[PDB]
RNA sequence: ACCAGGAUGGCCUAGUGGUUAAGGCGUUGGACUUAAGAUCCAAUGGACAUGUGUCCGCGUCGGUUUUCGAACCCCA
RNA sequence: GGGGCGGACUGUCCAGUGCGCCCCGGGCGGGUCGCG
RNA sequence: GCUGGCGCUCUCCGCAGUUUUAUCCGGUAAAGCGAAUGAUUAGAGGUCUUGGGGCCGAAACGAUCUCAACCUAUUCUCAAACUUUAAAUGGGUAAGAAGCCCGGCUCGCUGGUGUGGAGCCGGGCGUGGAAUGCGAGU
RNA sequence: UGGAGCAGAAGGGCAAAAGCUCGCUUGAUCUUGAUUUUCAGUACGAAUACAGACCGUGAAAGCGGGGCCUCACGAUCCUU
RNA sequence: GUCUACGGCCAUACCACCCUGAACGCGCCCGAUCUCGUCUGAUCUCGGAAGCUAAGCAGGGUCGGGCCUGGUUAGUACUUGGAUGGGAGACCGCCUGGGAAUACCGGGUGCUGUAGGCU
């Protein structure tokens, strides 16, 4: 069997990226988080204290306490057919904010921006987004030039 | 002894090197991987011909040394006793172990090393020999020769390059002739157009 | 008499019987593991917001 | 025409009496550089034990000294009026500093008394342009460029104008 | 002969380390236990009184920290002093302390808090400390970044600390590192240290060089008798000069005009001459063979 | 094979906690005796079995080698 | 591509390379609009 | 944990062993060793940075050759307990009414500041804001 | 650029440091709760953010409730 | 055109050598009475302004090394899913989608925030 120690198989995770280590740079520590934030848990070496555990390293989060140098993050972890809400605490270096939601904050500015104008043009905006479609009937121009023949070339043994 | 070479013609374990985790290890019966004209210049033998595999398999230290004396004894009897220049082109890292049993059965069974083993690829080059143009029978007869020695299917190649370089034989002499490669031993070194200036007026001077 | 050790085998199976289920989230979530300092503050807010109650009715 | 601040200076005279043993023998070569400098010198300590020299870790076996201003031209001077203003080539390190020794002290001019004894002892002399103390600010550290750097062949040319000294071959 | 230690292989595993640790202009362990606020206080901005000396000049700021920079509330130099008649010596003690004064005082002008907080009107160089007064804003509150200013007792940050204290400005600070504290008694003398604050260390040296020597006199305080600043001056001149700050702490631009877009360096050769410089060179390599033969 | 050990003057044995190389016999030189043993006065020598790690420093502690001896190898 | 003015810079033969402003000769490339 | 039974609360918004659009996570396959560590083959080019020697000298980096190490560029072959690189498959999160947008109170927390945060109230905005499927919850 | 050291096994981490040398010390102290880790989502152990004291240290920002992290340990009954 | 003070990103910024540097600045530089700390005013700390860009620093240069970003490598290697595909096997081919990395060959060589100077 294994060992359940708390750091083990971690020795390229929460190692540092190559010719990435020394001093942490400061606006990791300038970055505000609020309650209800959606934050990444990446577990930086660095920083020995508030270490999240293996588990959490590289999940995804809600903020729901903020102290003075870390954070309480509710996340989901999956323990083996049941998903449970973690209330897990740490530090500011171990965690960044999530894109993933800013760009639907980008889409909700500019669903609400396309709802509020063209209403008084009274024309009919598309707010969902539709998937990838079929590529549309389109005629290809071959001015001049004949399409170039191509054959499979003889086998010939490289080396 | 030791066993037959078919208990370890297979690739199935994972890559075992000798190592401060490996230790006990006794020497390959291979040790010399270059023979005849070592210090021949890179335009003396232009000729090179390849004993290239054609299967994942396992080459023993003690094939690779048969090999090379087969190949080695019939290039003296051909080309003469230096004529030509032999690099075997694997090294045995991949340590073979035994569980040798005379009772704990499989108990604890986890070998001790038991000899040095090659491992080999589909198209990985074996041998090579590098010759002059006129000794090509005698190339191809010697690793016809050593193939015997070998387990599994190889081919014989005489590739396009020159001699043992990365080059094509036919670009080769006026691109040395253009300066683009300087003979250096046994090969040649590559000149680019990226050095500082004072490489180009010593080269050109 | 050596047996069988340790397996997952069934395990994704029996996880999806009865399916796994995401945690219920609600709205108000509760305030355990919240700072001390800063949830004694947000009492005595709660416990004053009838203070200001005339100037929320004019 | 040489800026001023490329004019060559004596950084500093470090002197140091190598006894080899702790003790009294050590308390006389530091009574010895306190004459010899107008100041108190400091003891340094062996690295590590080696029997075949008689030494532990952390044992003061030798004492040693640096002086500076006009005080290091002056016993300079001293080492050089022993040495009878000779170097060999070879005296002279490859960053532009250099160095002798003086196999008895009372030969510089310090008058022998019993309760010390005579010790031979190591000049180095360390040399500079105004500049050289960027390297040791604090603030704004940086090296002292290329152009700027003492080379060998330039403090045999200063040692020689600056002292008449006689280069000696070999 | 020896293994070359900055071969390619070094500078492939060469780490840089951040542009301000090279330069030397920073210390970035004091600046992260030093800018950063606590994350429960959420954008309350952290301010900091930078105190700088120069060769030439004392640089006080008062700035706090941003993602995308540092952001200066206020700014006091010391060259603007001959504007409040401190003509001569620059970078001394009182100096440090006049312009911290004037950093304390223009930036509570422009916060409206100058009538209020208006710390010690007369200088006598004790303990002070501001407080906040109930109904009225709370004082301003900035903690002190020396750098690598080795903070030993009698350095210019804290004659600085004292005038932005006398100014009005809250700085935790003790007075262990005022001068005329005695490290063997471990007690401080605000005398001393008034003394320090108003020039009487320097006049000092001014009579006792007089008598000493003269032409070392002459060759130390030049520009002090080409101001005409003599010893008995000095406590007067500074009390004129911390009246005029009080008096009028705002700070007018220099006003911008128009210049004849003149460059002073080097542009950056472009790729096209690049090549025929090599080319060039090539070329005149050739001929001085083909010509030589 | 597994466990436990052991390798030091020419032979037989000492030797730590980590700084001292010890003893007996032997060898060598001089006395005693006609001479030799015995006896008396002295002297030398150690691949500390190897390399590595710890330590300032190892014969000494700790893992791996190379020669040896001891115990066990049972129920069918 | 050519011309003009302003400059910068380079080559171990006067010779050469960008950049700024203006003009011409356009060829070209597809987009946008109009006409048949 | 899987299972059955008994139900119950609603339905007649929610959810998914799935994809898409976003966004993070990883050090396996491969690859690398003219890149760190480790292993390792071959020549070549150099000098004193040392040594082993022939030969010329008391000898001399004085002349003279080599041969070794040493250094500089190449080259052959590699690694589960090496790695600059670095997949495919995969693991989180988001894809709205519990959401946005105004106004106004409370705070003993925060503190230049009707500052910041948080909690309360009042109001406004439904094109239900990717595809597909399915009634869910307890 | 760490090829050293950080008590040790190894791995990770670390250069105006987390290493070395000084100065001062006792946050290796008292007291609730919450959390992570193994996990059944139980304890112990270990750990993490907080809060309330009382202190140390520094000019201050801060940092500290043991050791840079991953290991170094112990229920009921009884005794003290 | 540029610098100083504080920075963010942390080599497109580093490293080696060379050339230029107006004005302010930054510095080097002068000194040790005071503060302070050293064997040593070299450092640190303090008090200055005779001299100078020599150094740091800034801007350029190197068929520069490194770094960054492309091409090639290469639809190669590898890989999701499939077959009553092949082969004694080892392994390989195809279908279905996904898709690298050296060597080799190009291009680039610090942007920028706040406050305050100089032209
Ligand atoms: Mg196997
Ligand atoms: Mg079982
Ligand atoms: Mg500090
Ligand atoms: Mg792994
Ligand atoms: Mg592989
Ligand atoms: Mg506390
Ligand atoms: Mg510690
Ligand atoms: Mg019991
Ligand atoms: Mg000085
Ligand atoms: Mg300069
Ligand atoms: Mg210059
Ligand atoms: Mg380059
Ligand atoms: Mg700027």
């Amino acid at each position: 069997t294994n060992t359940k120690g708390k750091r083990r198989g971690t020795r390229y995770m929460f190692s540092r990226p190559f010719r990435k280590h020394g001093v942490v740079p400061l606006a990791t520590y300038m970055r505000i988080y609020k309650k209800g934030d959606i934050v990444d848990i990446k577990g930086m070496g660095t920083v020995q204290k508030g270490m999240p555990h293996k588990c959490y390293h590289g999940k995804t989060g809600r903020v729901y306490n903020v102290t003075q140098h870390a954070v309480g993050i509710v996340v989901n972890k999956q323990v083996k057919g049941k998903i449970l809400a973690k209330r897990i605490n740490v530090r500011i270096e171990h965690i960044k904010h999530s894109k993933s939601r800013d760009s639907f904050l980008k889409r909700v500015k500019e669903n609400d921006q396309k709802k509020k104008e063209a209403k008084e043009k009274g024309t009919w905006v598309q707010l969902k987004r539709q998937p990838a479609p079929p590529r549309e009937a389109h005629f290809v121009r071959t001015n001049g030039k004949e399409p170039e023949l191509l054959e499979p070339i003889p086998y010939e043994f490289m080396a | 002894g030791r066993r037959p070479a078919r208990c370890y013609r297979y690739c199935k374990n994972k890559p075992y090197p000798k190592s401060r985790f490996c230790r006990g290890v006794p020497d390959a019966k291979i040790r010399i991987f270059d023979l005849g004209r070592k210090k021949a210049k890179v335009d003396e033998f232009p000729l090179c011909g390849h004993m290239v595999s054609d299967e994942y398999e396992q080459l023993s230290s003690e094939a690779l040394e048969a090999a090379r004396i087969c190949a080695n004894k019939y290039m003296v009897k051909s080309c003469g006793k230096d004529g030509f220049h032999i690099r075997v082109r694997l090294h045995p890292f991949h340590v073979i172990r035994i569980n040798k049993m005379l009772q704990t059965g499989m108990r604890g069974a986890f070998g001790k090393p038991q000899g040095t083993v090659a491992r080999v690829h589909i198209g990985q080059v074996i041998m090579s020999i590098r010759t002059k143009l006129q000794n090509k029978e005698h190339v191809v007869e010697a690793l016809r020769r050593a193939k015997f020695k070998f387990p599994g299917r190889q081919k014989i190649h005489i590739s396009k390059k020159w001699g043992f370089t990365k080059f094509n034989a036919d670009e080769f002499e006026d691109m040395v002739a253009e300066k683009r490669l300087i003979p250096d031993g046994c090969g040649v070194k590559y000149i680019p157009n990226r050095g500082p200036l004072d490489k180009w007026r010593a080269l050109h001077s | 008499a050596k047996s069988k050790n340790h397996t997952t085998h069934n395990q994704s199976r029996k996880w999806h019987r009865n399916g796994i289920k995401k945690p219920r989230s609600q709205r108000y979530e509760s305030l355990k593991g919240v700072d001390p300092k800063f949830l004694r503050n947000m009492r005595f807010a709660k416990k004053h917001n009838k203070k200001g109650l005339k100037k929320m009715q004019a | 025409k040489e800026n001023p601040m490329r004019e060559l200076r004596i950084r500093k005279l470090c002197l140091n009496i190598c006894v080899g043993e702790s003790g009294d023998r050590l308390t006389r070569a530091a009574k010895v550089l306190e004459q010899l400098t107008g100041q108190t010198p400091v003891f340094s300590k062996a690295r590590y034990t080696v029997r075949s020299f008689g030494i532990r870790r952390n044992e003061k076996i030798a004492v040693h000294c640096t002086v500076r201003g006009a005080k290091a031209e002056e016993i300079l001077e001293k080492g050089l009026k022993v040495r009878e203003y000779e170097l060999r080539k070879n005296n002279f390190s490859d960053t532009g500093n250099f160095g002798f020794g003086i196999q008895e002290h009372i030969d510089l001019g310090i008058k022998y008394d019993p309760s010390i004894g005579i010790y031979g002892l190591d000049f180095y002399v360390v040399l500079g342009r105004p500049g050289f103390s960027i390297a040791d600010k604090k603030r704004r550290t940086g090296c002292i460029g290329a152009k700027h750097r003492i080379s060998k062949e330039e403090a045999m040319r200063w040692f020689q104008q600056k002292y008449d000294g006689i280069i000696l071959p070999g | 002969f020896v293994k070359v230690v900055k071969n390619k292989a070094y500078f492939k595993r060469y780490q840089v380390k951040f542009r301000r640790r090279r330069e030397g202009k920073t210390d970035y362990y004091a600046r992260k236990r030093l800018v950063i606020q606590d994350k429960n206080k959420y954008n309350t901005p952290k301010y900091r009184m930078i105190v700088r000396v120069t060769n030439r000049d004392i640089i006080c700021q008062i700035a706090y920290a941003r993602i995308e920079g540092d952001m200066i509330v206020c700014a006091a130099y010391a060259h603007e002093l001959p504007k409040y008649g401190v003509k001569v010596g620059l970078t001394n003690y009182a100096a440090a302390y006049c312009t911290g004064l004037l950093l304390a005082r223009r930036l509570l002008n422009r916060f409206g808090m100058d009538k209020i907080y208006e710390g010690q009107v007369e200088v006598t160089g004790d303990e002070y400390n501001v407080e906040s007064i109930d109904g009225q804003p709370g004082a301003f509150t900035c903690y002190l970044d020396a750098g690598l200013a080795r903070t030993t007792t009698g350095n210019k940050v804290f004659g600085a600390l004292k005038g932005a204290v006398d100014g009005g400005l809250s700085i935790p600070h003790s007075t262990k590192r005022f001068p005329g504290y005695d490290s063997e008694s471990k007690e401080f003398n605000a005398e001393v240290h008034r003394k320090h604050i108003m020039g009487q260390n320097v006049a000092d040296y001014m009579r006792y060089l007089m008598e000493e020597d003269e032409d070392a006199y002459k060759k130390q305080f030049s520009q002090y008798i080409k101001n005409n600043v003599t010893p008995d001056m000095m406590e007067e001149m500074y009390k004129k000069a911390h009246a005029a700050i009080r008096e009028n702490p705002v700070y007018e631009k220099k006003p911008k005009r128009e210049v004849k877009k003149k460059r002073w360096n080097r542009p950056k050769m472009s790729l096209a001459q690049k090549k025929d410089r090599v080319a060039q060179k090539k070329a005149s390599f050739l001929r001085a063979q083909e010509r030589a033969a």
